[PDB]
């Protein structure tokens, strides 16, 4: 995560192509949120 | 071997197979008192007769992405991979659609699907993907 | 010929053709004058 | 449901009336709130 913030936002700027590309990647592999914001758990971050 | 083409009606069948019984289900809405689409089963015709009057979509074209975002910002062709379509219900006339509305509490990423009364929008247009590898 | 479709539905909306969109044109057209060719030779001579 | 539809033919999936041999009249049903509930089948014709 740390990795993909260097490579989405330089400069204070977000880089709109990078960003569209990482954020349509997570979308679509809905595994990287864990037990939280996840498609089948639905746990709710709070109580997380 | 026929090739899905433009201005012609589909079923959008599905196969649900539960209990391991292979049931086929198409999507119905009647669009006039309701919007929302919903799933009726096709199989076990002999014992009752599902209504196919609900479930008619003509697809009006089929259009690539880069020239849908053009006419976004301002006939007959033959369906391929990678591209947009527009769905158009037959007996409501109206164009199917992505409904910003969520009846399923269970997901909170599922919006909804039903009928919308115009075109107007990308919220209408649905793009195929190859889903086997061949 | 898709690449070069997708090209110019990008370059329609916009009224005047830039330096670059007309270099990569260029190259993408000459590609395709070689192919032309290519295939013209390989049934020039009848070859059934 | 249908690909392929020639004119003038009848297929599957159309609503049609069913005119009898006399050309004035047609399989019809009961005409409203009836004592059948609208279960006996005739051929009236003419209004309907």
């Amino acid at each position: 995560l740390d990795f993909l913030r260097f490579a989405v936002f330089v400069n204070g700027e977000s880089v709109e192509e990078n960003a569209n590309v990482v954020v349509r990647l997570l979308i679509r592999k809905p595994e990287c949120f864990g037990p939280a914001l996840r498609g089948e758990g639905g746990s709710g971050l709070l109580a997380a | 071997v026929q090739f899905l083409r433009t201005d012609d009606e589909v079923v959008l069948q599905c196969s649900a197979t539960v209990l391991k019984e292979q049931l086929k289900l198409c999507l119905a809405a009647e669009g006039f008192g309701n919007r929302l689409c919903f799933l009726e089963p096709t199989s076990n015709a002999q014992n009752v007769p599902p209504d196919l009057a609900i479930c008619c979509f003509t697809l009006e074209q089929s259009l690539s992405v880069r020239a849908l975002q053009e006419m976004l910002a301002n006939g007959h062709r033959t369906l391929l991979y990678g591209h947009a379509i527009l769905l158009r219900h037959a007996h409501s006339r109206m164009y199917l659609s992505c409904l910003t509305t969520s009846r399923s509490m269970t997901d909170k990423l599922a919006f909804d699907v039903g009928l919308q009364e115009d075109a107007t929008g990308e919220a209408c247009w649905w793009t195929m993907h190859p889903a086997s590898k061949q | 010929q898709e690449s070069i479709s997708d090209f110019y539905w990008y370059y329609s909306g916009k009224d005047v053709i830039e330096e670059q969109g007309k270099r990569n044109f260029s190259k993408a057209m000459s590609v395709a004058k070689q192919v032309f060719n290519s295939l013209t030779e390989y049934i020039q001579g009848p070859c059934t | 449901i249908c690909s392929c539809c020639e004119e003038g033919y009848v297929t599957g999936g159309h609503v049609l009336r069913l005119f009898h041999g006399h050309m004035d009249e047609c399989l019809t049903i009961s005409a409203a709130d009836s004592d059948d509930q609208r279960r006996l089948v005739y051929y009236e014709g003419g209004a309907v």
